[PDB]
């Protein structure tokens, strides 16, 4: 399994815990990016997997560095590639806004 | 970055 610091992450970013996350983030930067194959569970992963999507704690992944260019799912989508798959403009432009990286 | 597993 990946670290308990990890782990801590990914539930307070997928509780909706705003405030622990960006101060787990100040104090432990470097868990930002962490993901975890096969599965790519990540902090960002725990963000972009749900239909609708909290793009209040996006910003905040954003504002600590959060980049775009690694897979986010199982399927070894990135985030442009998931956003594609579910036709999401609002996803899409995000990420575009974010230099997110797009594949071919 | 893969996290240490």
């Amino acid at each position: 399994i990946a670290s308990a610091e990890l782990r801590e992450l990914m539930k307070a970013v997928s509780e909706g815990h705003y405030e622990t996350v960006n101060t787990i983030l100040d104090k432990d930067p470097e868990l930002v990016n962490q993901y975890a194959p096969p599965t790519y569970d990540s902090p960002l992963a725990r963000v972009l997997n749900k239909k609708h999507i909290d793009y209040k704690m996006l910003d905040i992944l954003v504002k600590h560095h959060v980049d775009f260019d690694y897979p986010i799912n199982y399927h070894k989508e990135t985030p442009i590639e998931l956003a594609c798959k579910n036709q999401d403009l609002q996803l899409f432009k995000y990420l575009v806004q974010h230099n997110a990286p797009i594949s071919e | 970055v893969d996290a240490v597993n």
